[PDB]
RNA sequence: GCGAUAACGAACGAGACCUUAACCUACUAAAUAGUGCUGCUAGCAUUUGCUGGUAUAGUCACUUCUUAGAGGGACUAUCGAUUUCAAGUCGAUGGAAGUUUGAGGCAAUAACAGGUCUGUGAUGCCCUUAGACGUUCUGGGCCGCACGCGCGCUACACUGACGGAGCCAGCGAGUAUAAGCCUUGGCCGAGAGGUCUGGGAAAUCUUGUGAAACUCCGUCGUGCUGGGGAUAGAGCAUUGUAAUUGUUGCUCUUCAACGAGGAAUUCCUAGUAAGCGCAAGUCAUCAGCUUGCGUUGAUUACGUCCCUGCCCUUUGUACACACCG
């Protein structure tokens, strides 16, 4: 299974609730964005956050997401 | 007198040990007589598996 | 002119890299031709010691490591110039050997 | 686990 | 046959006539102390 | 190529009180003789110009009489001492290769000698156990 | 077209060079070839008594052509195989040095080999000349 | 121990091999042994002759097995 | 210099150093012709990048390969990829990409291993067994 | 050769210093409770993120036991144990 | 059609493959077809192959094995019984030589024959066991085409393997007898007797 | 984790993390790595080429394959589907990699009469401490077999034995006035082994560890056969102060059961299982053993609670030293 954990899930939504206009539906842009937005000590960790922040971003287009 | 039926939906796993499955077939010819049947082998949707005999429904296996 | 070989060994790369860089730094601004550093294949010191001081229970093994990093730098310079470079670029972890 | 004994 | 070397040449090996025992295993409350000196409620109060 | 013959074969062969299958390849066939390995019959046939593509039954009387001469006189046909069986004997000190009937004879003859000198090896020989120090605690169950 | 030793299949060439070698006859045969084993791990002498030394010599000459100053110590590891230890697992076993040391001695006096500096045994000027010759008269058939 | 294959070739068998093999579709090492009762040693040597004279057409060349047929 | 590209196809450990220059139809293995690569039963495997596009592409290019490492079967697969990548690499550098994309489709549709090295590798043996996942038979 | 004794700046932050000091206070006749929380507060006083003192063995009784005194934040698995 | 002249000369026979890829460059996959409607998807015969040694990743996903060439699924099925594990080349030596034997017998296409040996021996219904915790109980159900593809081959190789056990007959010639006979529904050969009993008991269990 | 929610927000563990493996024609450089050129040199058809040798000054060029530091890259990426349209899952195309990318290391709260006082100059106490249970020394014993059990192997044959021909890996180790290291290369030896030099305190030299399976070509040809290698007899070496109760090997010789194994039961889902060898260990010699590596390389699943085991909830209690109650 490819279930993300809570530590990546809560860090992803705190970004949207702070920098939604700077977020995009493209992972690459978010990958580079979260580097200068949040101090992430692990490169593997950084890609997981952006990959689910984009999924949260790619979800808001189909309608309102619950809890954010 | 062997008849062929294509599967159109898989319902779930059955049998005591889970090695058999309940799958919804649809006959190759005369797309009627919908019968739920069991398969010993792994099943994707759209399998053309044939039937030794047709006049029997299927249930959960003990 | 003299053909002089400098070898750098350690356990931790970061201090070895500073020594490796600083020597090149002393070999660059001073117009001294060099050849190196040559990253020697790492040497791991492996022993598979048994966890149990006794001999009871399941079999688990301890396999401890020693990653050793070696480089060689050939220097074409007088011995007076090369000797002072090492003291400029000293580190307790890194041992320095100089040979002509 | 034994008691030592001599002969000579 | 005073020395053991010389007598060895005569002793027979009578082993394959007698049946070895059919059962030969010879190598229970682990939870009960056999010391009989139980530590008091006061000792733990002083020890701990 | 395949050949044809009649009467030159010999169904029952006899070399030194020992019976050899005539229909089996000769350099393998001699192994029925005690004192013959597959190693030994390889060479005693070769220097006798017994081509390996033949059987025991094809060899005429002449060839058999020559090979048994080499068989019983190996040192006389430059067969090496390291290729012989009983090298540096106790009684005479001459290299020997004990054979069909005479192999077990010096085998027994060696037994009572160690039994005569009450050596530990012959002591264990009388019982019938292992003598080379091998272990009987769990395996000597036959 | 320039025929070389590397251009011809090895299995049939070694038969052809040995076929030339046996008819040549200038290579001297030790008298123990019908007595000795190829290696310490063998159980039977080679089944071709009349040819095996020539087949061995022809291959060894060809094998050395491909590599550089290979000594006789290297040759034993080339031909050795898995010994049939009775109950223990197989172990790699060296070849007989007496045969191999004689062959490099034998092929050196016939002009195919010589002692190379810093160890080993180089292939000679004419050894390449004859081997590449025998190769040239190999693949026309 | 029911083989009883014969490896020495007599006159009774040589001509029959010239009478048996030509009436075959495909032969192998066992085929000459299975029905002609000749040994495998006699089987492989017979095939190397039955082919050289032109009676047999070689289908495949191999050491551990041989595939042959009639040339008629 | 002359037209040359450097490539390499990789297998288990076999890494196949293939050199393609500008010359004749010289395709050699360690300086020896491809007509005598062993095992001969898989001599067809190293031919696959030759006959898939046709042998005429090898008229103007010469191929010399050197491979060390791997295993005997691993050698067969690595050289196959190296010359197949050598064909594509040479076409990329000196020929239009119309050819590089066109010929690659023939190579892509027949086997992905013709271009990309597979990642299947042996996994380390762990203590408690003779194999990577296998363990000593347990006694009750 | 030359040996130099350097005064450790933060005594509480050093496990070796505090483990040794506890050994003396353990031998000084103090009860374990008074001794253990004298270094537990000392570590938290120096600014340590966490501290765990485990005094195990037998004490005035035949059966032996283990006793633990954790304070602050404590990580257990992974590299940061080797790091922090 | 022209002979392509290379400096490193290309043999004449392999130059024929410039038209079509063939197994051993002797067997053509154009005239090979599956005579069973449901077994076409799980028998891959569309992509021609040179040698039954492809070394793909067919066990990674659930149904990747359906794309494996039909010839490789038998040579993989050959190397069993421990000592033969990893002896794929030898198993291909068994398959290739057998196909040489297979063509001279019945005069049919060797790779068409093996497909027929796979469709005929596939049991369609098996009586699975439905024991209620220990007792002997059986229930008859169907068999999927994927299993009906794979069960026939494993039966086919087993009948090949025992035919050569303590037997002067070699494995390849046993296989050729095995494959052509089980292709025609021969009750004498293996993978028919073991199949027929499987469907026999399934009737009395439904 | 979604969700439901008298809970809300958090922490440890899991996951993260780290080591290793994969990709990088993009960097940094590589005479302890190689290649193409360049000399000088060779054999063949002479086609200017095909193969090689050499070159610590050809005082050649480069890092691409080999090494390793700096980095980069994947985050289920994008799409079709089902789902509480959520968490997710399943199929495609791209990709080097889409099973947590692969495999491992560290790893929670308390605890067990689990194992070790035979590792300690770690121990409290009992015993003993000069005719010592301390030491030292010689000789023996742990090997000793009427028997049952297991961890392995040798195989039970032709998918094979021998005999030739071919001939590829990777992980590792190796020294001085010693107490003798890896040992090449040469010379003697059927073999084992013996002699003389030299390299290497190490990507150089040992060692391309040319490992075996394997491919080919031959004999064998169903026979307990030439499958198998017990039990035993004779000589030559090695090691050690010392090999008898064979250290071991080697040479010859002896030519065993075993012809696939009952009731039962074990490991395992991909380079994994299983064949096949190699190195490090204890070691002066002794590997059928472990530890690691590499070669070949599959069958079938991708589901369930039927067995077993564990966990959670409900339930019951006269147990709490907790059913060994």
């Amino acid at each position: 299974g490819r279930v993300r954990t809570k530590t990546v899930k809560r860090a992803s939504k705190v970004l949207i609730e702070r920098f939604y206009p700077k977020l995009t539906l493209d992972f690459e842009t978010n990958k580079r964005l979260t580097s200068e937005i949040a101090v992430i000590q692990s490169k593997r960790l950084r890609n997981k956050i952006a990959g689910y922040t984009t999924h949260l971003m790619k979800r808001i287009q189909k309608g309102p997401v619950r809890g954010i | 007198p062997v008849t062929l039926a294509k599967v159109i939906k898989v319902l779930g796993r059955t049998g005591s040990r889970g090695g058999v499955t309940q799958v919804r077939v649809e006959f190759l010819e005369d797309a009627s007589r919908t019968i739920v049947r069991n398969v010993k082998g792994p099943v994707r949707e759209n399998d053309i598996l044939c039937l030794m005999e047709s006049e029997r429904e299927a249930r959960r296996l003990r | 002119i003299h053909k002089i070989r400098i070898t750098l060994t350690s356990t931790k790369v970061k201090q070895l890299e500073n020594v490796s860089a600083n020597i090149i730094r002393n070999a660059a601004q001073y117009n001294i031709v060099k050849k190196g550093p040559v990253r020697m294949p790492t040497k791991v010191l492996k022993i598979t010691t048994r966890k149990t001081p006794n001999g009871e229970g399941s079999k688990t093994w301890d396999a401890y490591e020693m990653r050793i990093h070696k480089r060689v730098i050939d220097l074409q310079a007088p011995a007076s110039t090369v000797k002072r470079i090492t003291q400029i670029t000293i580190e307790p972890g890194v041992d320095v050997e100089v040979t002509i | 686990r034994k008691k030592k004994v001599y002969t000579t | 046959k005073s020395p053991t070397g010389n007598e060895a040449a005569l002793k027979n090996k009578n082993f394959n006539k007698d049946v070895a025992p059919p059962q030969s295993t010879a190598t229970p409350f682990d939870r009960h102390s056999r010391t009989g000196k139980t530590d008091s409620k006061k000792k733990l109060q002083q020890g701990w | 190529l395949v050949v044809q013959e009649q009467g030159s074969f010999q169904h029952i062969l006899r070399l030194l009180n020992t019976n050899i299958d005539g229909r089996i390849k000769i350099m393998y066939a001699l192994t029925k003789i005690r004192g013959v390995g597959r190693r030994y019959a390889n060479l005693v046939c070769k220097k006798a110009d017994v081509e390996l593509t033949k059987r025991a039954g094809e060899l005429t009387q002449e060839e058999l009489e020559r090979i048994v001469t080499i068989m019983q006189n190996p040192t006389n046909y430059k067969i090496p001492a390291w290729f012989l069986n009983r090298q540096k004997d106790q009684v005479d000190g001459k290299d020997y290769h004990v054979l069909a009937n005479n192999l077990e004879s010096k085998l027994r003859d060696d037994l009572e000698r160690l039994k005569k000198i009450r050596s530990h090896r012959g002591i264990r020989h009388f019982w019938g156990l292992k003598v080379r120090g091998q272990h009987t605690k769990t395996t000597s169950r036959g | 077209p320039g025929v070389s030793v590397r251009d011809v299949p090895a299995q049939d060439f070694i038969n052809a060079y040995a076929q030339f070698l046996q008819r040549q006859g200038k290579l001297e045969v030790p008298g123990y070839v019908d007595i000795v084993k190829t290696s310490a791990g063998n159980d039977l002498p080679p089944q071709e008594a009349e040819t095996w030394f020539y087949k061995r010599a022809a291959s060894i000459a060809r094998h050395i052509y491909l590599r550089k100053q290979v000594g006789v110590g290297a040759l034993n590891k080339l031909y050795g195989g898995a010994k049939n230890r009775g109950f223990r697992p197989h172990k790699h076993v060296d070849a007989s040095g007496s045969i191999n040391r004689k062959c490099v001695q034998a092929l050196q006096k016939i002009g195919v080999l010589e002692i190379s500096p810093k160890g080993g045994r180089r292939i000679s000027e004419n050894g390449q000349r004859d081997l590449d010759r025998i190769a040239a008269q190999t693949l026309e058939e | 121990d029911k083989a009883q294959h014969i490896v020495i070739l007599d006159q009774e068998k040589y001509d029959r091999i010239l009478k048996d093999v030509p009436t075959y579709k495909y032969v192998s090492v066992s085929v000459l042994v299975d029905r002609l009762k000749i040994g495998g040693s006699l089987a492989r040597v017979a095939l190397r002759q039955l082919e050289e004279d032109g009676i047999i057409t070689p289908v495949l060349k191999h050491s551990k097995q041989a595939i042959y047929t009639r040339a008629q | 210099s002359t037209q040359s590209v450097q490539t390499f196809g990789k297998k288990k450990t076999a890494t196949a150093v293939a050199h393609v220059k500008a010359g004749k139809g010289l395709i050699k293995i360690n300086g020896s012709p491809i007509t005598l690569v062993q095992p001969e039963i898989l001599r067809f495997k190293v031919y696959e990048p030759l006959t898939l596009v046709g042998l005429d592409k090898f008229q103007g290019i010469d191929i010399r390969v050197k491979v060390t490492g791997g295993g005997h079967v691993s050698q067969v697969y690595a050289i196959r990829q190296a010359i197949a990548k050598g064909l594509v690499a040479y076409h990329q550098k000196y020929v239009d990409e119309a050819s590089k994309n066109e010929l690659k489709k023939i190579f892509a549709s027949y086997d992905k291993t013709l271009l990309v090295a597979d990642s299947r590798r042996m996994e380390p043996k762990k203590f408690g067994g003779r194999g990577a996942r296998a363990r000593f038979q347990k006694s009750y | 050769i030359a040996i130099y004794a350097e005064r450790v700046e933060e005594r509480g932050l050093s496990a070796a210093v505090q483990a040794e000091a506890l050994k003396a206070k353990l031998l000084s006749g103090l009860p374990i409770r008074r001794a253990a929380y004298g270094v537990l507060r000392f570590a938290m006083g120096a600014g340590a993120k966490g501290v765990e003192v485990v005094i195990s063995g037998k004490l005035r009784a035949a059966r032996a036991k283990s006793q633990k005194y954790a304070d602050g934040f404590m990580i257990h698995s992974g590299q940061p144990t080797r790091d922090f | 059609l022209q002979v392509v002249e290379l400096a490193t000369t290309i043999p004449l026979d392999v130059q024929e493959a410039q038209r079509e890829v063939k197994l051993f460059n002797k067997w053509s996959f154009e005239d090979v077809e599956v005579k069973d409607v449901s077994l076409v998807d799980y028998i891959q015969i569309r992509n021609p192959v040179f040698v039954s040694h492809t070394a793909g990743k067919y066990a990674s996903k659930r149904f990747r094995k359906a794309q494996c060439p039909i010839v490789e699924r038998l040579t993989n099925s050959l190397m069993m019984n421990g000592r033969n594990n990893g002896k794929k080349l030898k198993a291909v030596r068994i398959v290739k030589h057998a196909l040489e034997i297979i063509h001279v017998l019945t005069e049919q296409n060797p790779i068409q024959v093996v497909v027929d040996a796979i469709v005929n021996s596939g049991a369609r219904e098996d009586s699975t066991r439905i024991g209620s915790s220990g007792t002997v109980r059986r229930q008859a159900v169907d068999v999927s085409p994927l299993r009906r593809v794979n069960q026939a081959i494993a039966l086919l190789t087993i009948g090949a393997r025992e035919a050569s056990f303590r037997n002067i007959k070699t494995i390849a010639e046993c296989l050729a007898e095995e494959l052509i006979n089980a292709a025609k529904g021969s009750s004498t050969s293996y993978a028919i007797k073991k199949k027929d009993e499987l469907e026999r008991v399934a009737k009395s269990n439904r």
